[PDB]
Parts: structure tokens; sequence; C-alpha cells
RNA sequence: AAGUCUGGGCUAAGUGGUAAAGGAUGUGGCGCCGCGAAGACAGCCAGGAGGUUGGCUUAGAAGCAGCCAUCCUUUAAAGAG
């Protein structure tokens, strides 16, 4: 989740079973799903959800302006 | 501070007899030549030995301790023996003796068979301990090493061979 | 990065660097000194590297003292050119810098900050150089 | 060469404070233990005074040079110094006897003691409250 | 049939709900861990809040046991001198002060944790809390 | 506090010999003699390393003589960082002229605000009895910010020991302090 | 292994040695190891 | 062609007999401070503890992200690590 420019926001457990709530940029969440299943054993899940905009960092910025 | 000058207590009963060249160690377990540079001096006491050297120069003291410990292991070679022990580990993994020979399986598409040398001695104990026995020390260091090499621990997984008492050191791999 | 403001002539023939220093040679502001071990000219990027390094060091911070200053033009031809033809251009600035020479001094810094701090500084400069430490034979001057 | 010079003083002091010295093996005991241990024989013998634990070497310079009786019981290994008389202690060593051995293998076993100005003895300064 | 066990935990006060560390290390007692909610608090619904420390045992016919220490020396402090959270930065801005013999009666309440059994010692340890916030004794 | 120094007379031997053989050239004099002196390297170097131009250092020449000297300059060669050369002055009853120390007590305002105290003296000109040579002088830098000085016209000053130096002198500054922060620009 | 005309302590578990010829730095964690050239 | 010449020392690389920044328990020799039979250095046997998650700061930073501060306690000792 860091590693993925990600900002993470809390955890707390549910079926016992554990639950992770984080802010990512969405282009880095493409084909999530794999290396999620990779890093848990195939055992864990997630869903996503557009919350909000923000500056995309300034070294991120200036090569899209192309 | 010092191995050379400390003395090497001589069980009863083994003996250690001096020539210049070597030193011989004769106990219930076999005999054993040790050699010595001769210029160290190695000294018969009662029930003790040492070995004294002829200065301060370097070459001096760094033969001074190696040799009285070669005495030393020579000493502990002929009386209690010397023995190192190897677990296997790992699912498929297991040991078996076969003759004098120690038959190795550790997922190679093959066994791997080891003749033991001459002086060296084979034991598996259950199915997945390996024990090697020996008056030499150093041999008997040699030829667990040699086998542990059929197959080293994996960096990934409790798998492979492994000195006892050696511990099982991993990282993570996905 | 240093160079004069103004001269009163913009190029300079090569001259010699026998000698140890002129002067320069004792700590003068600061705890901790450089001081150069071997002739050269050391060029304002060298000693702006060395500043910079040492303030990177410190973070924020202490006190940097530079004893040295650039103010021999140096020059050079266009590539591939022939000799003749006049002198080159000024392409930067230069302190001659003999052995002996307090280079940089720090302050307001621990022994071991300053230490290190001089050592990487020295890593920048192209000439072999020693740590020192004011003393009474700096104060004695 | 060094603080040992202050710190036989304050043995001194602490064994000048005195005429019985008992001493104690305050081995293997942890940090919860042993609070409970100390804080025991400061509520059983007077002042702060359960172990004042120092050097077995300076424990014996301090023995040796107010003379105390040549505390000879056994300075070798750890060594700690019940001051049962900076406190006072009598049959209060009964308040080690039955912390230690029970609260351990071997709680804070004793060694050597000398009560009045006299050597006490072995098991017989270790029964000295039985 | 899980073993005898003596655990030690820190749970604050309100949030009573079984999730770790009341899961893992607390099945071993068949606990009746929401028992908690109503013998924790019992003491501490005058209180409110308050971190109250625990220790929780179990035996043979699994059933659990604990009891809990004193409120934290960061704690006491604050609502003696009118403060929600610290100083942010210790030194040198104070956001609140405390006399020498109010730091004493903070003290008196932590008299049976600590290690000496004293007042002017215990004192001191107070006091010494509250530079380690930036919170000035009156003296 | 008073410091002293086997001291010895010396005539034609080249500085270069004396110099190879660990002592050390150098001369003695005021306004009434003048003698060419050398001292054992080490001897000296462990004594003026504590009492610089700032204490009296008496010589003890070989005739039994004790003269009570402060070093007047220490000639150092340039490119090796040592000394080649002392200059003892024979201190006699009247005031001399000299440096006294500056002990700089307090941490300055300015300093635990980041920045930093340059001392600009570490030692000040003073007309003085050696009778009354003050080893110290202190001075109280506690209301110092990033900004101030402090100049000999400060400065406490004992019994009696006049100033030797303009006071407009700045003695003391306390100045702003290297900043990564700043560096990019 | 790293070889380098700079070898040098990285951690203080870093030990250096010198066998047959070189300077080498051994390790317990093989980052360390260095052989120098 | 003429000394396998004489006395002292260093070198172990065939350095000698091809080079710099820089790097190193190579080897020898000086010097300076330090700890040490009131027992040091090395191994090894205990302990290594409270107030306390120190305050702030993220959602959590409970000795060890990072900004401050770095006290007090029992103590033989034990860092706000
Ligand atoms: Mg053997
Ligand atoms: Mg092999
Ligand atoms: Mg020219
Ligand atoms: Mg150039
Ligand atoms: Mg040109
Ligand atoms: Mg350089
Ligand atoms: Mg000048
Ligand atoms: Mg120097
Ligand atoms: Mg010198
Ligand atoms: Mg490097
Ligand atoms: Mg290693
Ligand atoms: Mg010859
Ligand atoms: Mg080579
Ligand atoms: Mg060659
Ligand atoms: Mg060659
Ligand atoms: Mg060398
Ligand atoms: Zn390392």
């Amino acid at each position: 989740l860091n590693a993925r420019r990600g900002q993470i926001l809390g955890m707390e457990p549910r079926g016992n079973a554990q639950v992770i709530r984080a802010f990512v940029p969405l282009a880095e969440m493409f084909g999530y799903a794999t290396d999620l299943r990779s890093k848990t054993q195939g055992r864990g899940s997630f869903v996503m959800f557009f919350d909000h905009y923000q500056e995309v960092p300034k070294q991120v910025q200036e090569k899209l302006i192309k | 501070s010092r191995i050379g000058r400390l003395p090497i207590p001589v069980p009863k009963g083994v003996s250690v007899e001096v020539a210049p060249g070597r030193v011989k160690v004769k106990g219930p377990k076999g005999e054993l030549e040790v050699p010595v540079s001769p210029e160290m001096r190695v000294v018969v006491e009662e029930g003790v030995v040492r070995v004294e050297r002829p200065s301060d120069e370097r070459r001096h003291k760094s033969l001074h301790g190696l040799t009285r410990t070669l005495i030393a292991n020579a000493v502990k070679g002929v009386s209690e023996g010397y023995s190192k022990e190897l677990l296997i580990k790992g699912i498929g993994y297991r040991a078996r003796l076969v003759g004098r020979a120690l038959e190795l399986t550790v997922g190679f598409s093959h066994p791997v068979v080891v003749e033991p040398p001459e002086g060296i001695t084979f034991e598996v104990p259950e199915p997945t301990r390996v024990r090697v026995s020996g008056i030499d020390k150093q041999k008997v260091g040699q030829v667990a090493a040699n086998i542990r090499a059929i197959r080293k621990p994996s960096a990934y997984h409790e798998k492979g061979i492994y000195y006892a008492g050696e511990p099982v050191r991993l990282k993570p791999g996905k | 990065m240093l160079m004069p403001r103004r001269m009163k002539y913009r190029k300079q023939q090569r001259g010699r660097l026998k000698g140890a220093t002129k002067g320069g040679d004792y700590v003068a502001f600061g705890d901790y000194g450089l001081v150069a071990l071997e002739p050269a000219w050391i060029t304002a990027q060298q000693i702006e590297a060395a500043r910079v390094a040492m303030v990177r060091h410190f973070r924020r911070g202490g006190k940097i003292f530079i004893r040295i200053f650039p103010d021999k033009p140096y020059t050079k031809k266009p590539l591939e050119v022939r000799m003749g033809k006049g002198k080159g251009n000024v392409e930067g600035y230069v302190a001659v810098v003999k052995p002996g020479r307090v280079m940089f001094e720090v302050a307001g810094v621990t022994e071991e900050q300053a230490m290190e701090a001089l050592r990487i500084a020295g890593h920048k400069l192209p000439i072999k150089t020693k740590i020192v430490r004011r003393d009474a034979y700096d104060e004695a001057q | 060469k060094r603080n040992v010079e202050l710190l036989a003083t304050l043995k001194e002091n602490l064994e000048r404070a005195q005429g019985s010295f008992f001493l104690v093996n305050y081995q293997g005991l942890p940090a919860k233990e042993t609070h409970a241990l100390r804080q025991a024989l400061k509520q059983n013998g007077a002042r702060l005074f359960v172990a004042k634990n120092t050097l077995i070497r300076l424990a014996l310079k301090e023995l040796g040079l107010p003379e105390l009786d040549g505390l000879q019981g056994p300075s070798a290994v750890v060594f700690y110094e019940d001051p049962v008389a900076a406190a006072k202690t009598l049959v209060q060593f009964a308040k080690s006897n039955p912390k230690g051995i029970p609260q351990v293998k071997s709680g804070l076993l004793q060694g050597q003691i000398l009560t009045a100005k006299d050597v006490e003895a072995l098991a017989e300064l270790p029964t000295m409250d039985e | 049939k899980k073993v005898v066990a003596v655990v030690k935990l820190q749970l604050p006060a309100g949030k009573a709900t079984p999730a770790p560390p009341v899961g893992p290390a607390l099945g071993q007692h068949g606990a009746n861990i929401m028992e908690f909610v109503k013998a924790f608090n019992a003491a501490t619904a005058n209180m409110g809040d308050a971190i109250v420390p625990v220790e929780i045992t179990i035996y043979a016919d699994r059933s659990f046991t604990f009891v809990t220490k004193t409120p934290p020396a960061s704690y006491l402090i604050r609502k003696a001198a009118g403060l929600e959270k610290g100083a942010h930065k210790p030194g040198r801005e104070k956001v609140g002060r405390i006399t020498w013999e109010q730091v004493l009666e903070i003290a008196k309440q932590k008299m049976p944790d600590l290690n000496t059994t004293d007042l002017e010692a215990a004192a001191r340890m107070i006091a010494g809390s509250a530079r380690s916030m930036g919170v000035e004794v009156v003296g | 506090m008073e410091y002293r120094l086997k001291a010895y007379y010396r005539e034609g031997e080249k500085p270069s010999a004396l110099r190879r053989a660990g002592k050390l050239p150098g001369v003695m004099y005021n306004r009434h003699l003048n003698r060419k002196v050398y001292v054992d390297l080490v001897e000296f170097d462990k004594v003026f390393r504590q009492a610089s131009i700032h204490h009296v250092i008496v010589l003890e020449l070989p005739d039994g003589q004790s003269l009570p000297t402060l070093v007047r300059q220490v000639n150092l060669d340039k490119r090796r960082r040592r000394p080649e050369h002392v200059d003892f002055f024979v201190l006699s009853d009247e005031p001399v002229e000299m440096y006294v120390p500056l002990r700089f007590v307090g941490t300055p305002a300015g300093v635990r605000a980041g920045g930093v105290l340059q001392e600009i003296h570490r030692d000040i000109l003073v007309k003085v009895s050696p009778r009354n040579i003050p080893e110290f002088i202190e001075v109280d830098v506690s209301g110092l910010e990033i900004g101030d000085s402090l100049h000999a016209s400060d400065l406490k000053l004992p019994p009696g020991v006049e100033l030797a130096v303009s006071p407009e002198e700045t003695i003391a500054a306390v100045v702003p302090p290297e900043d990564v922060e700043k560096l990019a620009e | 292994m790293k070889v380098r005309a700079s070898v040098k302590r990285i951690c203080d578990k870093c030990k250096v040695i010198r066998r047959h010829g070189r300077v080498y730095v051994i390790c317990e964690n093989p980052k360390h190891k260095q052989r120098q050239g």
C-alpha cells in the first residue's frame, strides 16, 4: 500500500480477518487484485471507491505534459 | 589472554610422546601424530603437557597457540572422541545407513551415497539425524561439512541439511 | 558561486606555484580547519562543492568560514583549434593555494561533527588535506 | 583508580554503623522479584538496609581495615551483605529465610554472618531465626 | 481446553470490544470478555477516561480473573492544569502549571504503584513528568 | 597557573642542528638584556599548550637564574604546522602590555534559537602589573540573540588592568547558522 | 560480493580481514561482503 | 673486468623491476593520553528495572518514523534507550 504511493487511514477487525483502509491514487490500483492475492496467499480481497482528487506530484505532473 | 601457555591436561590414561617434528598421542580410541613446528618446544609433565615458544617474535606467538590446540585436540581425540550432528529437514528428506555408507535422500532425482573415509564412522540414529564420529577432529569436521554440502539449508525454507545447533535464519519469499 | 565582481584585467598570466603558503597558515576564526597539504589552483566549483557538502552535513547548522577565494581567471581555447591567434577565453576562476594554507574553518559544532564535515569537504578537493584544530600556536599568531 | 575509593568508604560508613552484618548471594531474582525481596528486608530491618550489595573485593578491604573480625565466611561468588545492624534485625533473617527458600530455586541464599562482633556461622546463622 | 495464562493488557476507558489484544491471547481463558465492559466501566464511569492497567489470569476450569492499576502520570496532571493535550513542544511554551503541593497529592494518588514509598521522592517523579510534558511547577 | 621550563643558552649552534636535536631555538629579551636560548621542543610544547601568551612561564637557566617571562611570539614553519622559534619576554616590575583570555559565561538567547556564538576575541589586550595578572576575564553573553554583538566597551575589567585596544573593538557576535534550507538558491 | 577500490566497515558486525594477499570485509549480512579490487 | 667484502637496520611484495585519488587488524619503529591484582581487555554466568504508551505528532508511532525534552525512582547497575 504505501509503496503504491498510497496513504493509509486505519485498521479494524471483521470476520477475523482484518480490514485496512487507505487513500491510494487510482493510477496505482491497476491489476491490484493479483498482487493482493499474492501478498495474501490468495486469501484477502478489496473494494475501492473514488473519494476525491488532488495534486499529482510535481515529478509526475510534468511527465504528463506531453 | 593466551592459548599456547595454557597447559594441556592429559587424561589417565592417554600417552603423549614427543619427537622432533612431531608429538604422538595414544589412548583408548586410536593414536594420532600431530605435526609440530620444530621451533616450538613441547613439554611433558605429570598428567599435563605444555608448549613453550622461543621468543615473542610474531611467528612464534602465532605458532604458539596453534601448537597447543593441535596437541590438545589430539589428546581429546583419542580419549573422548570427536563428533558432529547433522539434522535433515524438509518433507521428502531422509537418510539411512547402507553398510558403513550413508545414503542421503534429499530431493534430487536420485539418492546420494557417501562412503565414510577411514577413521570416520556414520550413525543414523533416527531417520532425520546423521552422526559423523571419529578420532580426528578436523577430519570429522571435513566430513560433516562435505555431507551438509550435498544440499545446504535453503534461504527460503527450513529445508536442507543442517548442523545440529546451527540456526534456521530465513527470508521472506512472496 | 565565487568570482571577483570587477577586475582591472580580464586574463592573467599563469604564474607558478613554488612555496609554502605566504600566510593563511593559522586557524583564524573557527575551532576546526582543513589545510592544503599540496599546491593547486582550486576551482570556484570545487570550493562551492565543498562548502555545500559541509552545510549539508550540519543540516542546520553551524558556521562555515571560507579563507580562500578564487580571483585568478582560468583561460581555455575553444575545442579543436590550433595554436596562435591570441590568448584563450576566461571560462572560470581559481584560487592559488599553497601547502599549509587553511582553506576552510568551522565553528558552532561538535568535535565529531566538524571532523566528519571537513573529511567530506576534503573529498571534493583535488589535493591532499589535513584537518586541524585551534591551538595556542594559532592564537599566538 | 577509582570510584572504588568513594565506594569502599561508603561500605565502611555503612559497616561503621554496625556490629552485625550478614551476607547473601542475591543471584538470579528478576526485577519484579527483586524490589520485593529487598523492600522485604526494609519492612523487617530498620532504616533502608536490605542489601548494600557491592564488590567482594572492596567488601574484604573494608571488613579487613575496620578489622571487623575478618568476615571471611565466603567473599567468593555473588555477594550482597544483609546489613542486620544498620537495621534492627535479629531473627529478622527469617524475613530472608522465608522469601528466598520458597520464592525461587534458592532465593536469597546466605553465606557469612557476624553477630554482635562475633563470627556467626554457616547453617548456624541460617537457622539463627528458624 | 487451553492453558493457564498470565495475560497483561492496557486497554483504555470505553472501547470494550473483544478484539485484539482481547481476542488471540484471550481465547485461552474462554473469557467472559464482555464482562469487562461492565466490571471495568463501573470503576471508570465516574471518571470517564484514564487508561487503567490490568492482568488477566485463567486456571483449569476456563474462567478469567483481572485486577487494575492507577491512571497514568501523564493523565492525572492534565486535568489539574486546565489542559486537554500536552504542550506540543516541551520547553518553550508551558500550557499549564501546578504548585509544589498539588504534585504531592497527584503523587499521593500514585503512591501504591511506584518504586519508592515516599513523598519527597514520589513528588519529583511527578514534577519530573511535568518537564516531560513542558508544564511548569508553581514554586 | 605559573608554569616552568628548563631553558638553555646557545651561541653558534646552527638552528638546523638544534632543531634536528629535538630542541627549539629561541631568544630572551626585555630592554635590559637579550640572550639566545634553546628549549627542548616537547617540554616546551607541554607547557605552552596551557600557558600560551596568557600565563607566566619561568625559565630555569643553567646559571640557576629563574626569570619570569611571557611568550611574546612563536614563529610557525608555514608548510609543516610546527614551531621554529620562540620569543620569551623577561617581565620586570613595570606594568606590561599583554593578552588576557576571555571566558564566555552563559548560553546566548541567540544560540538555543538555532544560531551560533562567533567568538571574535578569545583574549584581549591589557596594560597591567605582572603582579596581578588575571588568569581569566568573564563575559556574560546571555542577553545575545542572533544579530547582537558585544564590544570591549562592555567587559567588566578587574584591577588594574586597563584596556589596551579601542573600546569600539567588537569582541563577540552571535550569527545565524548554516541552513540546508537556504542552499537551493 | 562487492569488489572495489574502497572497502570499508558498513555496520558494526562488519569485520575487516586479510586473506591470501587481499583485503576482505566479511559480515553476518551478506550484502556487506566485500573484496578489494 | 673487479667483493658471493665487513658492521647496523628494514622488506616477503620477485616490492625491487611502471601510475593517482582513495582504501586496509601487512610489518616494524616512535610518541601521547586511557583502563588495570581495590582484578582491567576477551570469552562465559546474573541482572538490564520502575513513574511511562514520556509530551507532541499519523490512523498507530508503546526505548528504536520524526519533531522536542532527556528529568525522577528503587538501585550494584540499567539510556526517556
Ligand atoms: Mg583429534
Ligand atoms: Mg565442501
Ligand atoms: Mg605560461
Ligand atoms: Mg583545472
Ligand atoms: Mg589559454
Ligand atoms: Mg582530496
Ligand atoms: Mg599577520
Ligand atoms: Mg598539529
Ligand atoms: Mg609538535
Ligand atoms: Mg564507497
Ligand atoms: Mg562474521
Ligand atoms: Mg656478504
Ligand atoms: Mg601486485
Ligand atoms: Mg620483480
Ligand atoms: Mg614489478
Ligand atoms: Mg604503517
Ligand atoms: Zn556488516
